[PDB]
């Protein structure tokens, strides 16, 4: 009753801490760095301090291994018990039995996997023994937490986008969209792009490497064009061209402006002119300027259209409730909750805006993105600390004239 | 009125201020070793006290590298705390300054001993971090570098918020300079070593007094005893190849390059964790910020050339700044311009650090800046933590004195209504 523990397992991030304090008491790697020893012991190293210094020492015993899948659920359990156990016992200070438990579970477009709730309730009830335990959904705890109880949660992590349509507090499952194209591609499509600038064991450097300077490049470097790269190009190119034509860097030409990144580990200016900012972003939207399985309409755009109208068709399944698709969809544009890390790049909310936009003309566009960037990254385990608080209101059971007729059926 | 009570628990030490004044309000008039003696019943159970029973009694240190590591112990040591107040100098307010290791639970139990036991009516628990913010005002974003005995504390703080999941400690500090000096000097005992630490000629060098003269600088010191010039039954420390201090014991002792070594190991860490600490600031102007106003406390860093040793460092390892090489090639290819006996006067000036445009960056840090206490400090002890930590506990506590309509305290009443959950409603 006085205070929850609350965690949340991310595929990039584990955010911890009581319910009690609006800001965690811990944020670390999901990933982890599991030491065979020559003490003949099997250690676990967690924190992105500690795991760098780790990094550092350069030991053969050293792997690095992630925590949670690209599906934000968990597949080491073992692993994930160690880290509970970190956690508890060396941060939050406190016995698991002691207080209740609240997780996360991310949203799902079919029924949700009895197999990782009975690995939950195992790793919960027989090993840690906590005497209370919940479990939300992010993107609806997240839609809670700002009260939207008809919400379209825009969420670009690492793992992927995932968008999740809500519609007066219910999930929407058959519309719930996941993408292929988050942080860590652009972790992948930096380190390559860049890797002719830098030219001329492994697992823990490719680790420390991504934790460093790749997440700075990202946090630094990385924009979003506000629109299609390659229109943008033709278009300034041709007003660059106009204007002076009357008769060292240009203004008219925002696109060849040169922006300098230190490379530390070399100690050596990476340049790159703002077009090629863009380009690495842009990757996420028209996936299919870098390789093909990848079909236009697994960028971001077509993906999110895709679970606008999939929601507004899936809503009719409820009979429609109103004498409504369309209504539904105004109903979600008109509130978007964009979240994740990954969409603190600089112009995302706006591309995404366009991107929507250019898909629903004659539609009213309204997005909310927290203007906090720390909040940002840790939306969901906020809004599973703000369910975690909530009353335990017994509200009354809406009934179904079905739901009392199977009964009266089964009494016959 | 103002009694209040001011307690500072420390690992080694603890201060205490009786009442507040407002004119001619004073330092901490008692600072009393952090330990308490405890003795066991015949059935296990403890019973603590301030002195020894003759020789039989158990030592406790209730305070290890800031955390509690025997919370029992410390409530104890609070009793005896207000014991050692009554007998000296009747219900009072308690304020107790916390360190950001100590769990809820150890707050928890805090509250219900000082509520249920000690039978105090008003409670404040205040960070030790915030109280240091508070006194200096209108300082908003810094990060707070608390170097100890056995420990380093690194505290960043953005909106005059602690950010308790970015806040860390390594298991270095002052004895890890006797350590290394130890390697330097395997022959010199433990006490001698402390000594020259604690020396007037102990001193870290700028890379210019490093440069300018003497030694040279990358082994081990010698393999000899400690050198006694003299014993008992005027120029730039810098400049001298070997030099003099005192022992304890009343021994003159020379000494060479090492009592300029000792600290980079310290240092070296030190800057390491303060800049993943600050890399993992999720706002770009915020890190900015907090980069701009660096606080290095602690007792270890009046050591002379300490501070700026370490900001050095943290220069060294962290500024983004053009390298010096690109910056040489673009301001010789500019030179090309010039006729070549314009050329050839530039050659041999002390360059200007100038001509042609800086390379800017899309980075922090491109300052790094130590941040500077306001006027109203004087003066001992070289205005440590414990001086601004008191300051600003004053602060709060005139704040909530003149503030009756607001209660941000915990009280009999809220603690008899919420339990010690009662904490919780109360946050800085």
């Amino acid at each position: 009753n006085r205070k929850c523990v609350v965690i949340h397992n991310g595929s990039h991030r584990t955010v911890a801490g009581f319910s009690n304090v609006e800001l965690p008491q811990c944020i670390i790697p999901s990933s982890y760095i599991k030491r065979t020893d020559e003490g003949g012991e099997a250690e676990f190293i967690f924190g992105t301090y500690n795991m760098i210094d780790a990094a550092a020492e350069k030991r053969n015993g050293d792997e690095v291994y992630t925590l949670v899948d690209s599906q934000g659920l968990p597949y080491n359990w073992d692993a994930l018990e160690m880290q509970w156990r970190y956690l508890y016992d060396t941060q939050l200070k406190v016995s698991p039995e002691e207080l209740p438990l609240v997780i996360t579970m991310p949203a799902t477009n079919g029924k949700p996997d009895m197999a990782i709730l009975e690995r939950y309730y195992e790793l919960a009830f027989d090993k840690l023994n906590v005497p209370v335990f919940q479990i939300v959904i992010e993107p609806l705890a997240i839609a809670l937490s700002m009260g939207k109880s008809s919400a379209f949660v825009i969420d670009i992590g690492a793992s992927g986008c995932n968008v999740t349509p809500i519609i007066d507090g219910i999930v929407v499952k058959n519309a719930v969209v996941r993408s292929k194209f988050g942080g860590d591609f652009l972790d992948f499509q930096v380190h390559e792009r860049l890797a002719p600038l830098i030219k001329e064991k492994r697992s823990t450097d490719v680790w420390y490497e991504a934790s460093t300077w790749i997440q700075q490049f990202k946090s630094t470097m990385l924009q979003v064009s506000e629109k299609d790269l390659f229109e943008l190009e033709r278009y300034y190119k041709e007003q660059a061209d106009i204007y002076a034509k009357q008769q060292t860097g240009s203004p008219n030409n925002p696109l060849v402006q040169k922006k300098n990144f230190l490379f530390k580990p070399l100690n050596k200016t990476l340049t790159l002119d703002l077009k090629e900012c863009y380009q690495f972003a842009e990757y996420l939207f028209k996936p299919q300027l870098i390789s093909d399985k990848f079909s236009p309409e697994d960028g971001l755009g077509p993906l999110m259209a895709k679970s606008v109208k999939k929601a507004g068709a899936s809503i009719n399944s409820m009979k429609a409730n109103t004498s409504s698709p369309e209504q539904v969809y105004s109903l979600l544009l008109t509130n978007v909750i964009i979240t994740g890390s990954t969409s603190l790049i600089e112009g995302m909310e706006q591309r995404i805006i366009k991107e929507l936009s250019i898909r629903f003309p004659q539609y009213k566009l309204t997005t909310f993105a927290n203007q906090v960037m720390m909040d940002r990254k840790i939306q969901g385990w906020l809004g599973a600390l703000t369910m975690a608080n909530l009353p335990s209101w017994s509200l009354g059971k809406w009934y179904s004239k079905e739901d009392y007729e199977t009964l009266k059926r089964d009494r016959k | 009125q103002d009694s209040i009570l001011i307690i500072y628990p420390r690992s080694q030490t603890t201060l205490v201020q009786f009442g507040l004044n407002e004119e001619t309000f004073t330092v901490p008039e008692l600072e009393i070793p952090t330990q308490i003696y405890r003795t066991t019943r015949q059935d296990g159970s403890y019973t603590y006290h301030s002195t020894n029973k003759d020789n039989k009694a158990e030592l406790i240190k209730p305070i290890q590298n800031g955390e509690i590591i025997d919370i029992s112990a410390f409530t104890q040591f609070l009793r005896l705390i207000f014991v050692s107040i009554l007998s000296d100098r009747s219900n009072i307010p308690l304020l107790l300054i916390t360190h950001h290791s100590w769990s809820q639970s150890d707050l928890e139990i805090i509250t219900q001993y000082v509520f249920e036991s000690l039978e105090i009516n008003n409670l404040i628990q205040l960070p030790a971090s915030l109280a240091a913010t508070y006194s200096m005002i209108s300082l908003q974003n810094c990060c707070i570098i608390d170097v100890g005995t056995h420990h380093t504390d690194i505290i960043p703080i953005v909106d005059y918020a602690q950010l308790d999941h970015l806040v860390s400690s390594i298991p270095m500090g002052g004895q890890s300079i006797n350590d290394s000096l130890k390697k330097l000097l395997p022959q010199w005992d433990d006490d001698q070593i402390e000594s020259l630490k604690k020396s007037p000629i102990f001193e870290v060098l700028s890379d210019d007094a490093k440069k300018l003269s003497s030694f040279d600088f990358g082994d081990e010191g010698t393999l000899n005893v400690a050198e006694i010039i003299t014993s008992g039954r005027n120029v730039k420390n810098s400049d001298l190849e070997f030099n003099t201090f005192w022992d304890e014991k009343g021994n003159e002792i020379k000494v060479g390059k090492q009592r300029f070594q000792g600290c980079n190991n310290l240092i070296k860490n030190i800057s390491n964790r303060v800049g993943l600490t600050l890399d993992n600031i999720d706002d770009i102007n915020k890190a900015k910020a907090v980069w701009e106003n660096i606080i290095i406390v602690g007792g270890t860093t009046s050591i002379s050339g300490f501070k700026e040793a370490l900001l050095g460092q943290l220069l060294k390892d962290h500024l983004i700044i053009e390298p010096e090489e690109e910056k040489s090639k673009r301001e010789e290819e500019a030179k090309s311009v010039l006729p070549a006996a314009t050329k050839k006067k530039s050659k041999f000036m002390t360059n200007s650090t100038a001509f042609v445009p800086t390379i800017e960056y899309v980075q922090c840090p491109t300052v790094i800046k130590l941040a500077k206490y306001p006027d109203y400090f004087p003066e001992w002890k070289k205005s440590g933590y414990s001086e601004i930590i008191f300051l600003g506990a004053q602060i709060v506590s005139k704040q909530i004195f003149t503030h009756p309509k607001d209660t941000f305290y915990i009280t009999r009443e809220k603690y008899n209504m919420k339990g010690p959950a009662a904490l919780w409603d109360v946050q800085f």
